[PDB]
């Protein structure tokens, strides 16, 4: 009975893990923002060579 | 002198600085600091750049009794001058824990090297107030005008704070908590609603408690606060304005767009639904695969 | 050994204590020509022969203490010579083990003025000894003791010798440490975190009490500080000795955390719990970790996969021999990160180990 | 977990300072390659561990990291102006009969 | 006094100018430096955007590219001898 | 058998953090130059107390930039506001450069360790720090004679550390003549943490005050009439997509940058601030009437 209880409490633990994920991943958010940000510098696109490079 | 004093952005730097002049001159529990604040001046935000310690003796049996070495802190400006010319002499901080009359004998001192009003700083480096342990105070001339005479006295001016760019980047590294409020997702804000509230209650008592203090300990009269008061009871809201007719409309606008976007959102999580289960079905069939392809090897 | 310089000359000499541990009556004798006043060649060897000493006498070792005596006694004020630095490290290393679950009040207090001198690097190891020789008791003058000199303590040797020594005395203690760890998680400082951590982790060892997982895993979320994030992981393992079995579930999630610490603590935790006979879910949890591109990450894993599979007929689980080769594998690579070297061979050593 | 560790991944890649692109002209026997980098004059670099000298073609155009000119990835990659006015012109429509008469 | 310039001409730094290439919002705008390479620079709040206009030019820190202030529009001695002709 | 020869972590206080980035990121292009003041402790815990600018100088950084002039002065003055304490070393910043000392900077460094054996050079570069706080390295000399005789391995002794690994021909000419780099850290109280993001009235008196009805019904139009459009795409996206390999459905039904994952975004940041809106105005209105 006591192990039965051990499983309520990594219940319990993951919704406190998953539910800081989600403050990380905005917090990431801000990160990415500035460098989108001035200065800048104006290039001429070419061509692909990749989808993401 | 000069009136321009419009605004005061502070440095968090010149925060850290105060509480470390503190400690390094062993001056604690109602000992008390007084050292020069540098920055911009003639121009209507102030900005305080940065603070140093001064030579300062407290006496506790005259309170109107203070050693300050006058000499030092024309010395001193020389240096940081040198260092940089933007910085001039703008006043004097005071550590707290609260002000004082004598601080009105200390401004004026500080009034002959200023060529601007002397901005007198109250840090609290203990920190106990709720919000901002900082207040802004400049000496203004003014009659106060009861029959009495003219009268000196340090006038509120709010503050905020501000960051350089340069050091800016650096606090938002150092730190990285979840906050109190950062005006984030709807959890937070809702923290921010309750806190708000017990906010107001603790604000409106101290009201309350002035206007006892008129007619129990005579306090001054002072009709300008009490002017204030009556705008507030004027302007007041009241209940059968078409405005509450026109909010009652609004709120059924809220809602209903709400309504939709939370049936919109059953749309969506139905939909990965359909997608995992069509998964598992597939993993029915590899999993007897499994088995089929082992007795073909037996 | 030659080559051997500085420090490094030091743990060499206290090696040859684990191995010459036993054969007691010539327990002194094979360290004899290398003790002081005996020994000047360097003085890495005078100090590295001391703490050699003490872990061969380790345990039962009542003769052996009143050597080691002396040079506390004697040593107990100045040490910022360099010379006595070393060689008080080394000797209260010694003292400590000898003198463990012995009770002695007197060597205790030895120590305790060694604490107060603020010996460099010997503070450290005075904390140390302190804890291990009147381990387990919880001795009211020991925990107010070490509890206030930490925070006025502003050498990190020292805070850090002073947290691992409170745990010490508050092995298996139950709720009867309840009081202090209450305190030293409170203290925001970092150090003190560290050895809250495992204090957790030996009062309510062997009792899988709910009330103290609940604890370290809260922790371990809450506190961003790092180190304190691998401890509270590590700290498991001696909770939940009594069924280890429920420990793989646990850190698997664990396993799949982002943070580089995280996963650190979880390849220790199963490390120690499971170090008794094999349990083939811990195999297959630290297999990534193996190959984590983290440095400290492999090297933490190849010495965890090692006490689990602690020697094993080869044939008997076919896995542990290749495991095994895996650890050679890394070895002759030389281009291989130094430290994923460091483990590969100390693990082998377990493996092998006597 | 994983869309924590992605935008951590996104942001990683962008710092890398420099990274260009050159051409192999002629490979030697000494693990390197000479390759005129393009937007710069001429370097004779190492081979880094991944690709060899024996993978280069001669007149491959190459990825390179940073100041370094570290070989990275081999490009089939070419600009020319007949794929130029290939993406203008598309996919050529339409069925014989339309035409025929 | 005259000495104390050049100390304090020192700490004021050489500023680089541009000039407003062409608007591109309120927040970013498009200058082409003196210098030379083209960039979008920020515009601080307290300079009004109104003032901002293209051809007029602009002085920028160098640290950040970002657009302090305004600066009258360059000298030109031409079109004003061009006013002056007749008497 | 002889000396460890042992580098200390530099512990840089917040204080010091925050001048240093200030200073020398508004000073670039020109250079700027200062010392450190501090206490050390142990044989590898150096406290870095507070640190200031010495006056500028034409010289930038120079052995000669740098004086017993300039450093008796200003000690002087701080000397009787108590808050003197003794120089453990010296920072300069490279604007334009990262961390490295210059075949002079190492001369500067000489002069520093005459005076104190523990002193630091510390290589700023601010403008090319997009955290701040990284591309900051403090070093400290190590002789001719100790890279010959092989003293490196022991300044390192029975600790992980950190040796920088940025800028390749910069670094390996400084790991192996300019100087040995240690780990780096940075500490601060909980009494300054407090102070660094400022706790406002303002906080809380924002969450009572109530934004104009316009901006309201703004939102309301908006963001509805934009899930508008990208719900005939999603119409697009699920009118087959069940035969085989999920790559070629993705380029096929556009399921890259994902249509019914940007309709769930939209939906869930207006829902969550209508729910505001409403909570915010109820709680107005009873309140003060």
């Amino acid at each position: 009975e006591k192990e039965y209880e051990l499983l309520t409490l990594q219940e319990d633990y993951i919704k406190d893990e998953q539910r800081h994920l989600k403050r990380e991943l905005k917090r990431a958010q801000e990160e990415v923002k500035r460098i989108q940000s001035v200065p800048l510098v104006i290039g001429q696109f070419l061509e692909p060579i990749d989808q993401n490079t | 002198m000069s009136l321009q004093h419009e605004k005061v952005t502070i440095a968090p730097l010149v925060l850290l600085s105060a509480l470390d002049h503190y400690e390094r001159t062993q001056t604690k529990e109602n000992k008390r600091c007084v050292g020069v604040i540098l920055g911009d001046a003639n121009s209507s935000t102030i900005r305080v750049t940065n603070s140093f310690a001064l030579p300062f003796e407290e006496d506790e049996k005259n309170s109107d009794v203070w050693f300050l070495d006058h000499n030092y802190i024309e010395n001193m400006n020389e240096m940081c001058k040198k260092i940089n010319a933007k910085e001039k002499l703008i006043g004097w901080y005071h550590s707290g824990p609260k002000l004082r009359a004598s601080d009105l004998k200390i401004n004026e001192l500080f009034k002959k090297y200023t060529q601007n009003n002397p901005l007198l700083l109250i840090v609290d480096v203990k920190q106990q107030g709720v919000g901002l342990p900082t207040d802004a105070y400049v000496a203004i001339e003014q009659v106060k005008d009861d029959g009495t005479s003219t009268e000196k006295t340090f006038l509120h001016l709010p503050c905020t704070i501000e960051a350089e760019e340069a050091e800016e980047i650096g606090v938002e590294h150092l730190l990285r908590d979840v906050r109190d409020q950062a005006a984030g997702g709807l959890s937070i804000r809702l923290t921010n609603q309750l806190k708000s509230l017990k906010g107001l209650q603790s604000k409106l008592k101290d009201v309350v408690e002035y206007l006892d203090k008129v007619i129990n300990k005579e306090l001054p009269i002072n009709h300008t606060i009490l002017g204030k008061l009556q705008d507030v009871f004027n302007l007041l809201p009241n209940l059968g304005t078409p405005d509450d007719d026109e909010i009652d409309v609004e709120n059924h606008d809220r809602i209903n767009i709400s309504n939709n976007l939370q049936k919109a959102l059953t749309v969506k999580t139905n939909d990965e639904l359909m997608v995992i289960y069509i998964s598992n079905l597939v993993r029915s069939i590899i999993a007897f695969d499994d088995l089929i392809e082992n007795k073909i090897q037996n | 050994l030659g080559k051997a310089q500085n420090w490094a000359k030091f743990t060499a000499t206290a090696s040859l204590g684990v191995i010459h541990k036993g054969n007691l009556l010539e327990g002194k004798k094979v360290m004899a020509p290398y003790l002081p006043g005996s020994r000047a060649s360097s003085r890495f060897i005078k100090g590295g022969s001391l703490y050699g000493l003490g872990l061969i006498y380790a345990g039962f070792g009542r003769d052996t203490t009143d050597y080691l005596k002396n040079i506390i006694v004697e040593n107990s004020g100045t040490s910022g010579d360099e010379d006595v630095d070393v060689l008080l490290h080394g000797a209260s290393l010694g003292i400590g083990l000898a003198a463990m679950g012995s009770a002695n009040i007197e060597v205790y207090e030895a120590l305790k003025e060694v604490l107060y001198n603020d010996s460099a690097t010997s503070g450290e190891a005075a904390a140390l000894g302190m804890g291990l020789c009147m381990l387990g008791t919880g001795k009211p003058e020991a925990i107010h003791d070490m509890f206030t000199y930490s925070q006025e303590t502003q050498h990190g040797n020292i805070t850090r010798g002073l947290a691992v020594g409170l745990a010490l005395i508050n092995y298996g203690r139950q709720e009867l440490a309840d009081d202090l760890i209450t305190k030293m998680l409170a203290s925001d400082e970092s150090l003190l975190r560290y050895g809250g951590a495992f204090t957790i982790a030996l009062a309510y060892a062997g009792t899988g009490n709910n009330s103290a997982v609940k604890r370290l895993l809260h922790v371990a979320v809450s506190d961003s500080n790092d180190d304190v994030r691998r401890a509270a992981v590590i700290a498991l393992g001696f909770v939940l000795l009594r069924d280890y079995t429920t420990v793989p579930r646990i850190v698997q999630l664990l396993s799949k955390s982002h943070n580089a610490h995280v996963r650190c603590g979880t390849a220790f935790a199963l490390g120690i719990a499971c170090a008794g006979k094999g349990l083939q879910s811990a195999i297959d949890v630290l297999d990534p970790l193996t190959k984590d591109p983290v440095d400290f990450v492999r090297q933490a894993a190849m010495i965890a996969l090692s006490m689990i599979l602690i020697q094993q007929t080869e044939k008997l689980n076919p896995q542990v021999a290749d495991i095994n080769k895996n650890f050679l594998s890394v070895i002759t690579n030389k281009h291989q990160e130094g430290l994923a070297k460091f483990g590969a061979c100390v693990a082998q050593g377990i493996m092998n180990a006597g | 977990n994983d869309k924590v560790r992605f935008i951590k991944d996104e942001l990683r890649l962008l710092q890398e300072p420099g990274s260009y692109v050159g051409e192999v002209i002629k490979i030697v026997s000494d693990k390197k390659v000479l390759v005129k980098v393009q937007p710069e004059g001429k370097y004779i670099v190492d081979v880094a561990k991944d690709i060899n000298v024996k993978d280069l073609k001669a007149s491959q155009r190459v990825c390179l990291r940073s100041d370094s000119y570290m070989l990275h990835k081999v490009l089939e990659n070419k600009a020319d102006p007949l794929v130029s006015l290939m993406m203008v012109e598309k996919v050529p429509d339409s069925t014989y009969d339309m035409v025929g008469g | 006094d005259k000495t104390e310039n050049d100390i304090k001409a020192l700490q004021s730094i050489g500023q680089l100018i541009g000039e407003v290439m062409k608007e591109l919002s309120e927040e970013k705008y498009i200058v082409k430096a003196s210098s030379g390479p083209r960039y979008i620079v920020g515009v601080r709040n307290s300079v009004d955007r109104s003032k901002l206009k293209k051809g007029v030019r602009v002085t920028l820190d160098i640290t950040t590219l970002t657009i302090m202030r305004i600066l009258p529009r360059e000298t030109d001695p031409l079109v004003y001898n061009m006013t002056s002709f007749e008497q | 058998t002889g000396r460890d020869d042992t580098k200390e972590t530099v512990y840089i206080s917040s204080i010091a953090l925050l001048k240093m980035l200030k200073h020398g990121r508004a000073g670039v292009p020109m250079e700027v130059m200062g010392l450190m003041l501090g206490e050390f402790v142990d044989d590898y815990t150096v406290n870095v107390v507070d640190v200031f600018a010495m006056p500028q100088s034409g010289t930038g950084v120079s052995v000669e930039a740098v004086d017993d002039v300039f450093q008796a002065k200003m000690m002087d003055m701080l000397k009787q506001t108590g808050r003197d304490q003794m120089v453990v070393g010296w920072y300069h910043s490279h604007p334009g450069f990262g961390c490295w000392l210059s075949s002079v900077d190492v001369n500067t460094q000489k002069s520093f360790e005459q005076l104190n054996s523990r002193a630091v050079a510390v290589v700023v570069d601010p403008i090319q720090s997009v955290k701040g706080k990284v591309v900051i390295d403090a070093f400290r000399l190590i002789d001719t004679g100790a890279l010959i005789n092989n003293l490196e391995p022991r300044q390192t002794t029975s600790n992980t550390g950190l040796l920088n690994k940025a800028n390749i021909q910069a670094l390996i000419h400084g790991l192996n003549r300019h100087y040995y780099s240690l780990n780096i850290d940075y500490h601060k109280t909980a009494k300054e943490t407090k102070m660094l993001m400022n706790l406002h009235k303002e906080q809380w008196q924002s969450g009572l005050k109530m934004y104009d009805y316009e901006e309201k019904e703004e939102s309301n139009l908006a963001a509805t009439k934009s899930m508008v459009k990208i719900a005939e795409q999603y119409s697009k996206r699920i009118e087959e997509e069940k035969e085989l390999t999920e790559e070629e459905l993705k380029t096929r039904y556009v399921g890259r940058q994902d249509p019914k994952k940007h309709l769930s975004e939209t939906a869930d940041e207006t829902l969550e601030n209508n729910i505001v809106s409403v909570l915010t105005a109820g709680v107005n209105s009873v309140a003060i009437k």
